[PDB]
């Protein structure tokens, strides 16, 4: 019962470290995926002064 | 008495060797199973 | 030596159908984008074709 107490802490622990490193991870692609989409959709509204000259 | 000392060792070998084949399937049902989880989520929003 | 087969399986099913439970929560997304991508990208794709 001591080792299965030790195991279930330690897997405890490493589980959530798992599950934050994937969390973290999603919000950082997000964070770059965002910026680069909305800088992409300033582009795309921005060449109709192009097309209009 | 002989036979009586064998027999308790022939059914402790058999209880020992039941308990390592409990212990193997264990960890080999842990980790197969475990196989085929993480591999997953973030290559959704890679292909969106 | 009966108790050990039926503790065995009896804790091995357990374990079994309720991580699957826990895993089986994790797919909907691939196939349904993929999909939803080329049926409003095939007009695209003949209008770039024509």
């Amino acid at each position: 019962e001591a080792r299965a107490a030790m195991i279930k802490q330690l897997e405890d622990n490493k589980n959530q470290k798992i599950a934050e490193i994937i969390k973290e991870h999603t919000q950082k692609y997000n964070d770059i995926k965002n910026y680069y989409s909305e800088i992409t959709a300033t582009n795309l509204d921005y060449r109709k002064t192009l097309k209009n000259e | 008495v002989k036979e009586h000392a064998k027999t308790e060792e022939e059914q402790t070998k058999n209880i020992e060797d039941l308990r390592i084949k409990g212990a193997k399937h264990y960890a080999e049902l842990k980790i197969t199973m475990e196989t085929e989880i993480q591999d997953l989520e973030k290559c959704f929003e890679d292909m969106k | 030596k009966e108790e050990t087969k039926n503790k065995n399986l009896e804790e091995t099913n357990v374990m079994k159908i309720i991580l699957e439970t826990k895993q089986t929560k994790y797919y909907t997304e691939l196939e349904q984008m993929n999909s939803k991508f080329q049926s409003d990208t095939s007009n695209k794709v003949k209008d770039h074709q024509f």
